[PDB]
RNA sequence: GGAUGACCCCAGGCGGUAGGGGAGCGUUCCCGAUGCCGAUGAAGGCCGACCCGCGAGGGCGGCUGGAGGUAAGGGAAGUGC
RNA sequence: GUGGAGCCUGGGAGUGAGGGCGCGAGCGAUAACGUCCGCGUCCGAGCGCGGGAACAACCGAGACCGCCAGCUAAGGCCCCC
RNA sequence: CGUGAGGGAAAGGUGAAAAGAACCCCGGGAGGGGAGUGAAAUAGAGCCUGAAACCGUGGGCUUACAAGCAGUCACGGCCCCGAGGGGUUGUGGCGUGCCUAUUGAAGCAUGAGCCGGCGACUCACGGUCGUGGGCGAGCUUAAGCCGUUGAGGCGGAGGC
């Protein structure tokens, strides 16, 4: 029995959020909460929301127990990039990519 | 008790009951053929100079085949020379029945 | 990019 | 200068090998003596405002 | 590349831009540009020798005779325009509709009866061709139309 | 049939007195034992030759004016750091290295050959510490 | 009628790439670099089919030489004796015998020593 | 050899750039087709250590897909990166 | 002397920047990885193979495919080999 | 976009039917998880199929004394599928990318970041050979005219 959440089209750079998701993979829900609370990273706010949402799904929809939840799987896929124009010298336009992440968190029940 | 036989221009050490693939022989399957003995060993020792006279290796023809396909590829640079060739060596599969002698 | 920055002049190899 | 430039594109193996030192180290945490909540050492607890055994600020 | 809607402007200078040299965007190297040797309207027809089509018409009719597949009818009895009239007739001739038939007759009423049968091509004698003869498994002609075929290969 | 390929054998230790032997003519024989090419089951892609213990390497012998004239070289990587040392000096300071250098230069380069060098144990003087391995003296 | 590329170039590219499985970086992912790798690979295969025959014979000769020295002679003495003895047992089998049947190799030395 | 590719035997040739010549494969389209394959699954996709072919390719099977496809034999080209 | 010999008529070419080597000369300085002719040869196109440490044209030798079989060529046989 | 004359794009497809997802849960929202619709929802509107480059998670094998156009040949080890086969690669052997241009390139000469799609020897009329047929001291019609409506015929002017 597993419970998942996906935050899609978060306007953040995948490479940046992954560092934050790497702190929590295979942690219990309590450890992942404490970790995320004191991580000095924008991406922690977005991860916390996906974590809690998946946990609510575990308790509410899938008959799982909040005390036995751990992050069985978690990964950040990249979504469509927002392309924007950056003006440079001598009249050139650079194209900035404001990248996008789909954030997934999957929780299992750690029996024992 | 083994024999060193010659078939297909190659030499093979064979004992009673040994399945072997040699070059393709011209015999229907099931039929039996005798192979030339260059050396008997194991219990006695008989050294042919080259072929032992009385000796003979009985072999039964299980079947004939085509080995897995070697790709024979040829390339020459700066000259647009390329050749692709699929090769499957025909073979014959023998079961060594008895070493006559 | 309808504007092309003109290339730098070559080092004079005379 | 004369505008140095990457001579070759960096392989997936070399790109990621450089990131071999890029993992976050998790935050240093200790439980608060009063309310038993995990919090970084040497800071006032943000869940009860207790430090050095006494209430220091409202939360 | 000259029938295409674009302008004949050089899109950027010949030299010193770091890009490939180009002319106008109608060159067939461009997406949306011209087509190099695409089709234009053509006249596929040609004057095949008269003797050759005269002979082929004669030969094609001969082929169906050499398999006993040609049938001359004096007239089409009770066939006055209705399909089921022509079917009824086709019965009493061994034309049960398991073989493709070329019906060749000047009788406007009879052609109209048979035009809709899927196994019947219909034809006036003036239009006896070898494609339609070969297209079909057996042939059926007016003795009036057999006279017309005997003229056209004389 | 396939060509036999040997299962891993336990190796055999040997022992050589290098007194009055000729440096290069002994090195080829040591090189061969280390390659195992004296064994009918020799296999090129595995380390299966002999462990070779040499003694009295201080008393290796050499013909001609090689003591004065043979020069060993070492380059440190620094400007000017080509060091030249003559055999005389090497036998006076690190005599185990004269043989060591000659056999090493006669082994194959690459991983396997580098392992084979580790199986050679040259000492100066008549004594060696490998009595636990109970080595078998040779006559070369 | 227009005949657009369609499915052909892709199926052709997959044939190559499937042959390139196991290659390094783009040499297994990029159709172009895969094909270049396969030019070199196909010539190496041809070349090493030739070299295999010489590799193994050269191994066989080494193993034969070693078994010969145990009985007192070197390889070149032994081969000559078998020629003069008329023995035609090839090097693939002299090697198997040298290692699996040292009593049969033993007599093979004696027939060679005695044939000079 | 048998009697004009109907297969077999023996012998010889078979490195190749510019280039000449021969025979094939595959793509789109037409006739064949008022046919035939098709929701008991079309084309396309993804696998395959299997079958045929010297090869280009062709099958066959499993997953995907969900409405087309198209034979033997010929015909014509916007035909293979 | 029956040879991927030769002759005749006709269709289609490409080439018209050659290079190294041996020998004969000229030019050069009895210099050049020089230059220009002649005879021959290889590379070109045999940057396929063995030898020459490595290396188009030096020596050996003309790769249709397969073999964990045998004989040799140049060159080699103390160890790397 | 250009003062202007003028230049000049990209962008099609849910499903048979909106039945276009009530209501509940996390969430500021976006998004998601259930429920429900549907034959099908990785057909959910960022919608048919959904390739490749590219990015990621998980698993098997592997690697921190090793010299490399990245392969290939051999053997061994481990994992998988059931006298065999597939994956991986430790050691040993051998090994100078592709294309272009050149007398000669791995070449430190040219082009190419990578992938997908577009992308270059054709048509007309005349000629000259060759070739499959028809007719043969003859062969052949053009434009038109008639007929058909994917039917063919007539037309001898003219040409060779
Ligand atoms: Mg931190
Ligand atoms: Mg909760
Ligand atoms: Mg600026
Ligand atoms: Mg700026
Ligand atoms: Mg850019
Ligand atoms: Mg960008
Ligand atoms: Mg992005
Ligand atoms: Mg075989
Ligand atoms: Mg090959
Ligand atoms: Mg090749
Ligand atoms: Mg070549
Ligand atoms: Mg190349
Ligand atoms: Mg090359
Ligand atoms: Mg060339
Ligand atoms: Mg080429
Ligand atoms: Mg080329
Ligand atoms: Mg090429
Ligand atoms: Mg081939
Ligand atoms: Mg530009
Ligand atoms: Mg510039
Ligand atoms: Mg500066
Ligand atoms: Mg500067
Ligand atoms: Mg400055
Ligand atoms: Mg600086
Ligand atoms: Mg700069
Ligand atoms: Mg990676
Ligand atoms: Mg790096
Ligand atoms: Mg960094
Ligand atoms: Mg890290
Ligand atoms: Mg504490
Ligand atoms: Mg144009
Ligand atoms: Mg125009
Ligand atoms: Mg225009
Ligand atoms: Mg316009
Ligand atoms: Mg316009
Ligand atoms: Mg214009
Ligand atoms: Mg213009
Ligand atoms: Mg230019
Ligand atoms: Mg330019
Ligand atoms: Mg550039
Ligand atoms: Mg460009
Ligand atoms: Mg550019
Ligand atoms: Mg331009
Ligand atoms: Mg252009
Ligand atoms: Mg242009
Ligand atoms: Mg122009
Ligand atoms: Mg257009
Ligand atoms: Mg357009
Ligand atoms: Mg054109
Ligand atoms: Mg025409
Ligand atoms: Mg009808
Ligand atoms: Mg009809
Ligand atoms: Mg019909
Ligand atoms: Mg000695
Ligand atoms: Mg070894
Ligand atoms: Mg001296
Ligand atoms: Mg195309
Ligand atoms: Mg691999
Ligand atoms: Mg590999
Ligand atoms: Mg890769
Ligand atoms: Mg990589
Ligand atoms: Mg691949
Ligand atoms: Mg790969
Ligand atoms: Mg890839
Ligand atoms: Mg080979
Ligand atoms: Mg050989
Ligand atoms: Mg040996
Ligand atoms: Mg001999
Ligand atoms: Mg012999
Ligand atoms: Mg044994
Ligand atoms: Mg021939
Ligand atoms: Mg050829
Ligand atoms: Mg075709
Ligand atoms: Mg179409
Ligand atoms: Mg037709
Ligand atoms: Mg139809
Ligand atoms: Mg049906
Ligand atoms: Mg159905
Ligand atoms: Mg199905
Ligand atoms: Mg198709
Ligand atoms: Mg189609
Ligand atoms: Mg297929
Ligand atoms: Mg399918
Ligand atoms: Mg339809
Ligand atoms: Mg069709
Ligand atoms: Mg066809
Ligand atoms: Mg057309
Ligand atoms: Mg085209
Ligand atoms: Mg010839
Ligand atoms: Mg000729
Ligand atoms: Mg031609
Ligand atoms: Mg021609
Ligand atoms: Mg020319
Ligand atoms: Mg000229
Ligand atoms: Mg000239
Ligand atoms: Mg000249
Ligand atoms: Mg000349
Ligand atoms: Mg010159
Ligand atoms: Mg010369
Ligand atoms: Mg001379
Ligand atoms: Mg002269
Ligand atoms: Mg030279
Ligand atoms: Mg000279
Ligand atoms: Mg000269
Ligand atoms: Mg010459
Ligand atoms: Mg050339
Ligand atoms: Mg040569
Ligand atoms: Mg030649
Ligand atoms: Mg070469
Ligand atoms: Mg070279
Ligand atoms: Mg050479
Ligand atoms: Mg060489
Ligand atoms: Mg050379
Ligand atoms: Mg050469
Ligand atoms: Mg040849
Ligand atoms: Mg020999
Ligand atoms: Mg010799
Ligand atoms: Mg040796
Ligand atoms: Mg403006
Ligand atoms: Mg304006
Ligand atoms: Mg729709
Ligand atoms: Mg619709
Ligand atoms: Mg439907
Ligand atoms: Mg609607
Ligand atoms: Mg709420
Ligand atoms: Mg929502
Ligand atoms: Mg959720
Ligand atoms: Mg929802
Ligand atoms: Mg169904
Ligand atoms: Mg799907
Ligand atoms: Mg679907
Ligand atoms: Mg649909
Ligand atoms: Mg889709
Ligand atoms: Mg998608
Ligand atoms: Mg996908
Ligand atoms: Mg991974
Ligand atoms: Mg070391
Ligand atoms: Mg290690
Ligand atoms: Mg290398
Ligand atoms: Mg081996
Ligand atoms: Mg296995
Ligand atoms: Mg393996
Ligand atoms: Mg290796
Ligand atoms: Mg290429
Ligand atoms: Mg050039
Ligand atoms: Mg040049
Ligand atoms: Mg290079
Ligand atoms: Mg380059
Ligand atoms: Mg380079
Ligand atoms: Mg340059
Ligand atoms: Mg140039
Ligand atoms: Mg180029
Ligand atoms: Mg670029
Ligand atoms: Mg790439
Ligand atoms: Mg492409
Ligand atoms: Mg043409
Ligand atoms: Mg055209
Ligand atoms: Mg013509
Ligand atoms: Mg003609
Ligand atoms: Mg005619
Ligand atoms: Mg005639
Ligand atoms: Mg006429
Ligand atoms: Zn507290």
């Amino acid at each position: 029995m597993e419970a998942k959440a996906i935050a899609r089209y978060v306007r953040i750079s995948p490479r940046k959020v992954r560092l934050v998701v790497d702190l929590i993979r295979g942690k219990s829900l309590e450890e992942a909460r404490n970790i995320l609370r004191y991580t000095n990273k924008r991406g922690a706010y977005f991860v916390a929301k996906v974590l809690e949402s998946a946990a609510a799904n575990a308790v509410n929809n899938h008959d799982m127990l909040e005390d036995r939840l751990y992050v069985k799987a978690a990964y950040v896929d990249e979504g469509p990039a927002l392309k924007r124009v950056l003006p440079r010298a001598r009249g050139r336009a650079d194209i900035i990519k404001k990248r996008t992440s789909h954030i997934t968190v999957i929780l299992g029940e750690k029996h024992g | 008790m083994f024999a060193i036989v010659k078939t297909g221009g190659k030499q093979y050490r064979v004992e009673p009951g040994l399945k072997l693939r040699v070059e393709k022989l011209d015999a229907e399957p099931g039929a039996t053929v005798e192979l030339p003995v260059l050396l008997l060993g194991g219990e006695k020792t008989v050294v042919g100079t080259p072929v032992v006279e009385g000796a003979s290796v009985v072999a039964e023809v299980l079947g004939h085949g085509r080995g897995k396909k070697i790709l024979v590829s040829k390339f020459k640079a700066k000259v647009q020379y390329r050749r692709k060739k699929g090769h499957r060596q025909p073979y014959t599969e023998l079961l060594i029945k008895e070493i006559r002698g | 990019p309808v504007y092309i920055p003109r290339p730098r002049p070559p080092h004079p190899r005379l | 200068a004369k505008h140095p430039v990457p001579k070759k594109k960096t392989s997936k193996a070399r790109r990621d090998a450089r990131r071999s030192h890029h993992a976050l180290t998790p935050p240093t945490l200790v439980p608060c003596p009063e309310c038993k909540a995990m919090k970084p050492p040497h800071t006032v607890c943000p869940e009860c405002g207790y430090y050095a055994g006494r209430k220091v600020l409202e939360v | 590349r000259g029938e295409v809607a674009y302008s004949g402007r050089k899109i950027w200078p010949q030299k010193h831009t770091g890009r490939a040299r180009h002319g106008d965007i109608g060159a067939p190297i461009f997406v949306g540009g011209g087509v190099v040797f695409g089709p234009k309207p053509r006249d596929y027809s040609y004057t095949l020798p008269k003797k050759v089509r005269k002979k082929g018409l004669a030969m094609a009719v001969a082929d169906r005779a050499r398999e006993g597949k040609l049938l001359l009818v004096e007239a089409f009895a009770g066939v006055n325009g209705k399909t089921k009239e022509f079917l009824a007739w086709a019965k009493e001739a061994g034309l049960d509709g398991s073989e493709s038939v070329l019906l060749v007759t000047g009788n406007e009423l009879v052609r109209r009866a048979a035009r809709n049968l899927p196994w019947v091509v219909t034809l006036a004698p003036e239009g006896l061709n070898v494609y339609d003869i070969v297209r079909t498994e057996r042939l059926v002609m007016d003795l009036d139309a057999w006279e017309v075929f005997q003229n056209r290969i004389g | 049939m396939k060509t036999y390929v040997p299962k891993q054998v336990e190796p055999r230790w040997v022992l050589i007195d290098a007194e009055g032997k000729t440096l290069g003519r002994l090195a080829t024989k040591i090189a061969t034992l280390l390659r195992g090419k004296h064994r009918p089951d020799w296999t090129p892609n595995v380390a299966m030759g002999d462990f070779v213990v040499v003694v009295n390497a201080d008393k290796i012998r050499v013909t001609g004016k090689k003591l004065e004239q043979k020069i060993y070289t070492r380059y440190s990587g620094y400007p000017g750091g080509l060091k030249k040392i003559p055999l005389e000096k090497m036998l006076a300071t690190h005599p185990e290295r004269v043989l060591e250098h000659a056999v090493k230069g006669m082994l194959p380069k690459g991983p396997l050959g580098r392992r084979l060098f580790k199986r050679l144990k040259v000492y100066a003087g008549p004594d060696h510490p490998h009595q636990a391995q109970r080595p078998e003296k040779l006559e070369v | 009628p227009r005949a657009k590329t369609g499915v052909v170039r892709r199926r052709k590219h997959k044939k190559i790439l499937k042959l390139a499985k196991g290659y390094w970086g783009l040499r297994s992912k990029s159709f172009r670099k895969a094909r270049e790798t396969l030019f070199a690979a196909g010539n190496y295969a041809y070349a090493h089919r030739k070299r295999r025959k010489r590799d193994f014979r050269r191994l066989w000769i080494v193993r034969i030489n070693a078994a010969c020295r145990q009985h007192g002679l070197n390889y070149s003495t032994f081969i000559h004796g078998l020629k003069k003895a008329g023995i035609e047992v090839d090097r693939k089998n002299l090697a198997d015998l040298a290692v699996r049947e040292p009593q049969v190799f033993a007599e093979l030395v004696e027939r060679a020593k005695a044939a000079q």
